[PDB]
């Protein structure tokens, strides 16, 4: 029974070309899970001040 | 006297690694500033679009620039005229030139403070303290007309009469007018008014250290590999004697 | 000019190495860091430490002379 | 029904404090000295920036919790 | 079928500077340093091209200009602020770089050496001036100081202050002159950076032991390609943390104010890495005397190759002349302090004292040591 690693070279690592696709789609994704993590730190840290916290009391 | 003394440290909302301004409070220091600071003090670098998503919505601030009164020109006589503002408007002028707030002031010049945090030591703590740090003057020091006694001004001799006060102005939100509430306030406002771009900077420098945090050490495993294999070689020497 | 071939005369050295692949990166990077680094800090602190010690003194001295510089003499307005 | 400023509270809160009493000590002794001499050009600006920083060094550690 | 990367014209000297280079294999961490500045170099062009686009040379608009920046510029406070940092990067990088030189015995690579040091004078030249360009309280100051003190030379001075100048004062002219004087230099910096790795490529580098390292020579990549990616990774996360986090550590507050010729300062500073200099120029009370007292003081390093008396080139080996080199760290540091002090007592008599003992230990106390070192060794 091969391993996660060893799963993940023979599909993916071993052609250079298919390194770079794994590369791109998986920096894709890493960017939006990567943002939305990042930001949904941000705003639990500063709770209540920023503008989207307030925004709702003065729009109509 | 040339002695100084420093403001203290506040525990200010804004004063964390990655903490942001309370905007509520810049909200109610823009309102300081409206109704007391402006009849003095210029803000030459801040326009009224830059309040939209800070402190204001669109429409809000839109009022707020059409409530004041803007020189433009020129009209097809070649006259000036003055016309309602709007948002693309800067913060208006208390004076057309320093000379007549030097005139209007005893003298002394009020200064633009669009970057008033910035250019001075202590930051917000420092108009913090000047703001709640009139007192009466000790004995031996003497102060005539148009100054007033203030230990952190350099000096101690400030030309500004103290203009905040309890209850100088009504909130919106019905917050209590105190003047530590509202020297906090304005001072909150004024930091934003130096720095604009707070928020995103703490927000970039998160992201920033949690992209560091993941990128030391896998770069760090690659040159040991790189590295590893040079760092394990070993020698011998073998002379044929 | 100056490339692999003709840069030194060697003879009879052997070297022995293995592949990034087959060693660990980090081979018992604590419990021989550790002592290692303790090693070249005592080997270096008294050469490089003490004259930092003394800027520290000399730092401190001066800001504290400066600022009994600025200190009131009392020994003034007494004889009236 | 006068609105209270909290500062006013935490000013004389602090000034309850050791080193406050005993910098306007040194201050009251000050203006004993200076007040009754005739004519002198000494002015004891220090010691009221010494209580000055004190008061409001331990002002400033809990202000804050007062103010929305 | 032929090697590519062995005949073709451009790329051969990509590979013979780069890839087949013959680096020592035991260099530290010290010698990334160089290739940082080159980096750092780069970022400040790159940053300097993107103020470019929205800076202005007058001044009656040059502060509106850097506000507008600042305010209005989509993240141009973020490449302000690299800029900005990244110069004082490039003055940490160096510092670190000319240590790690007078450390490891690399003087003597003279031509290298020389080089190096007519790329520090550019390096500081292009600095002084980018800081007159924003047009601050403190840069209009800086430079009416600095050029003030220029004009100590005798029976040429004032024509030269004046022909520098464009006018009586620092006005209109001085700044526009800046500009073109500070976006034109850098360019001469990475030509004569070229001609510095020339110069060292000649005779390859030296290594922190200073013996003969052919015997153990590695390729440059990819051990020192990754390393200097590590090192170069590691310069970015202090920039960064020194931008995103404390923009203003560094500077000046006076520098938001604008620019009053009526009004001065109360204390007139240099950024912090011309301060010791400063401190040196302000120990002699004599015109003349401070400005040779500066230029000497950086011109020691180029008079540094002819002290050296010891029979070994590096400092790993030799203890009584290590503990001279940290005491002239140490007193570097002082200088520095003193520079950003205003002249009262202690810190005249202190810099005085700093001064003194700075050119005491290198034109003196370093060549005695050495001596005294190579005849522990029994070969004096
Ligand atoms: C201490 C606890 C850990 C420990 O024991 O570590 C042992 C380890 C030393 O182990 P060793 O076996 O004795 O030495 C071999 C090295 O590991 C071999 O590695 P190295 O140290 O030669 O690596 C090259 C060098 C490369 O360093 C650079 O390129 C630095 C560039 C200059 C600094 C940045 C420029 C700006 C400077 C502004 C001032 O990197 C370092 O010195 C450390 C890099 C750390 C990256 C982030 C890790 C998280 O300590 C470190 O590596 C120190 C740093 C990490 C802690
Ligand atoms: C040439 C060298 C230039 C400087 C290199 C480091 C720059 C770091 C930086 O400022 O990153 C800012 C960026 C913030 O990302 P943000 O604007 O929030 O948007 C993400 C998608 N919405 O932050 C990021 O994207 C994450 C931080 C990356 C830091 C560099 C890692 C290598
Ligand atoms: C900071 C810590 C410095 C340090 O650790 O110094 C000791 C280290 C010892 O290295 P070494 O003597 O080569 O021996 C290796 C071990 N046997 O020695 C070194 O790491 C040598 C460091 C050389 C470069 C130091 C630069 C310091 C800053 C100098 C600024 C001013 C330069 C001159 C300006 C004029
Ligand atoms: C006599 C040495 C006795 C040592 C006893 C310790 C135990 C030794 C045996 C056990 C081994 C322990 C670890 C050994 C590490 C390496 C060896 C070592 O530390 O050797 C001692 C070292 C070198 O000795 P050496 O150079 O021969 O001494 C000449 C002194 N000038 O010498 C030193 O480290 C001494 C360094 C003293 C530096 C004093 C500097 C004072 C002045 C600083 C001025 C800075 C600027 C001031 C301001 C100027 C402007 C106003
Ligand atoms: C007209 C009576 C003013 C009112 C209303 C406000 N300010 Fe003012 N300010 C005024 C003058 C004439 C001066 C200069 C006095 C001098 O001797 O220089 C000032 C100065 C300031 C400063 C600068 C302090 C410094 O160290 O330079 C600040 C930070 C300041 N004032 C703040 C401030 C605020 C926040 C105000 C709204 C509540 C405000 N001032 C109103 C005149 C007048
Ligand atoms: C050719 C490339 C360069 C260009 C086009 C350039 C351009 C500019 C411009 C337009 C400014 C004014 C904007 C501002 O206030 O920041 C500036 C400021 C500055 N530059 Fe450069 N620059 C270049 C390279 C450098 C280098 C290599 C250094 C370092 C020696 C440097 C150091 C500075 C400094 C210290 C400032 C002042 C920053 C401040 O306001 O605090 N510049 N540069
Ligand atoms: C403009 C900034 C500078 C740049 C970009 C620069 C660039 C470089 C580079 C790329 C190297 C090779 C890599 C290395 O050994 O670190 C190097 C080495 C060297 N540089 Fe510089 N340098 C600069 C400033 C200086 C200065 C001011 C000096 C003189 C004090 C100097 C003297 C040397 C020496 C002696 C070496 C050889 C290192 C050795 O073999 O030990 N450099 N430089």
């Amino acid at each position: 029974s091969p391993t996660i690693p060893s799963r993940l070279y023979s599909l993916l690592f071993r052609r250079t070309s298919t390194f770079a696709l794994t590369i791109a789609v998986g920096a894709l994704f890493f960017e939006r899970a990567f943002d939305q993590g990042a930001d949904a730190i941000y705003e639990h840290i500063n709770e209540g001040k920023l503008w989207k916290h307030i925004k709702h009391k003065y729009e109509n | 006297s040339d002695l100084e003394l420093h403001p203290p440290s506040y525990p200010w909302s804004h004063r964390g690694l990655l903490s942001s301004l309370d905007h509520t409070s810049i909200r109610r220091g823009f309102q300081v500033y409206k109704q007391v600071c402006s009849s003095c003090h210029s803000m030459d670098y801040v326009a009224y679009r830059h309040l939209v998503g800070v402190c204001y919505t669109e429409e809000e601030a839109k009022a707020l620039a059409e409530e004041v009164e803007v020189q433009d020109g020129p009209n097809d006589d070649g006259e000036m005229f003055m016309r309602p503002g709007k948002l693309s408007d800067y913060f208006p002028k208390p004076y057309p030139n320093p000379e007549a707030a030097r005139a209007a002031n005893n003298g002394a010049l009020p200064p633009d403070l669009s970057y008033i945090v910035r250019a001075r030591h202590g930051g917000e703590d420092y108009v913090f303290s000047l703001l709640t740090g009139y007192c009466e003057p000790p004995t031996g020091v003497s102060l005539r007309e148009g100054l007033y006694f203030n230990p952190y001004f350099p000096g101690q001799a400030i030309g500004m009469a103290p203009p905040i006060y309890t209850e100088v102005l009504e909130y919106d939100d019905g917050t209590p007018a105190t003047m530590s509430q509202v020297a906090k306030d304005v001072a909150t406002f004024l930091r934003w008014a130096s720095e604009p771009e707070h928020d995103h900077r703490k927000r970039m420098g998160l992201k920033m250290l949690l992209m560091m945090g993941l990128l030391l050490p896998l770069t760090y495993a690659m040159k040991r590999h790189k590295w590893s294999v040079l760092k394990s070689r070993k020698l011998a020497y073998r002379p044929p004697k | 000019g100056r490339e692999f071939g003709n840069l030194a005369r060697i003879r009879h050295v052997i070297s022995y190495s293995l592949s990034p692949f087959e060693q660990r990166a980090f081979p018992s990077y604590f419990s021989k860091g550790i002592p290692n680094v303790l090693r070249r800090t005592r080997e270096r602190i008294l050469r490089v430490a003490p004259p930092f010690v003394v800027v520290y003194l000399i730092y401190t001295w001066g800001n504290q002379e400066f600022e009994q510089s600025k200190r009131k003499n009392p020994a003034m307005y007494e004889n009236d | 029904e006068e609105l209270v400023d909290p500062l006013t509270t935490v000013r004389e809160h602090c000034e309850q404090l050791e080193k406050c009493v005993k910098a306007r000590e040194r201050l009251e002794l000050c203006d004993n000295r200076v007040s009754s001499r005739s004519q002198t050009e000494e002015d004891c600006t220090e010691e009221l920036f010494d209580f000055l920083h004190a008061r409001d060094h331990c002002v400033a550690h809990k202000l804050f919790k007062n103010l929305k | 079928m032929t090697n590519m990367r062995k005949t073709h014209p451009l790329f051969k000297i990509i590979n013979h500077s780069f890839i087949d280079l013959p680096a020592p294999s035991n260099i530290s961490s010290w010698w990334n340093f160089g290739s940082l500045l080159g980096v750092c170099l780069m970022v400040q062009i790159i940053t300097g091209l993107f103020l470019a686009m929205h800076y202005t040379s007058d001044t009656m608009t040059a502060f509106s200009s850097v506000t507008h920046i600042c305010r209005d510029v989509n993240y141009g406070w973020l490449i302000r602020y690299m800029h900005a940092n990244g110069a004082s990067m490039f003055f940490i990088c160096l510092f670190l770089h000319v240590g790690r030189g007078l450390y490891y015995g690399s003087y003597t690579f003279m031509e290298t050496w020389n080089i190096g040091v007519l790329l520090l004078f550019a390096v500081m030249a292009t600095a002084f001036m980018g800081y007159v360009l924003p047009w601050g309280q403190m840069s209009f100051w800086g430079a009416t100081v600095i050029t003030n003190l220029l004009s100590a030379i005798p029976y040429i001075g004032t024509t030269l202050v004046e022909w520098i100048w464009g006018g009586f004062s620092v006005d209109k002219a001085t700044l526009t002159r800046f500009f073109a004087f500070h976006f034109i230099l850098p360019f001469i910096i990475a030509a004569l950076a070229i001609v510095h790795l020339l110069f060292l490529h000649e005779t390859g580098s030296n290594n922190p032991t200073g013996l003969n390292s052919d015997a153990d020579k590695i390729p440059f990549h990819p051990y020192y390609t990754i390393k200097d990616i590590l090192g170069i990774l590691i310069m970015f996360l202090i920039l960064m943390t020194l931008v995103l986090f404390f923009p203003d550590m560094l500077g000046d507050p006076d520098n938001y104010m604008p620019a009053n010729p009526l009004n001065t300062p109360p204390h007139i500073k240099p950024e912090w890495y011309f301060l010791f200099a400063y401190a040196i120029l302000r120990s002699i009370p004599n015109k003349l005397g401070g400005v040779l007292a500066l230029i000497l003081s950086i011109l020691i390093l180029a008079l540094m190759p002819f002290l050296h008396t010891s029979k070994q080139r590096s400092l790993m080996f030799r203890p009584i002349t290590q503990i001279l080199y940290w005491i002239l760290v140490a007193n570097l540091l002082i200088l520095t302090w003193i520079g950003g002090q205003p002249v009262e007592h202690p810190f005249i008599i202190i810099g005085q004292l700093a001064s003194i003992s700075y050119f005491s230990i290198i034109l003196i106390l370093m060549p005695i040591s050495g001596i005294i070192e190579d005849k522990m060794l029994k070969l004096y």
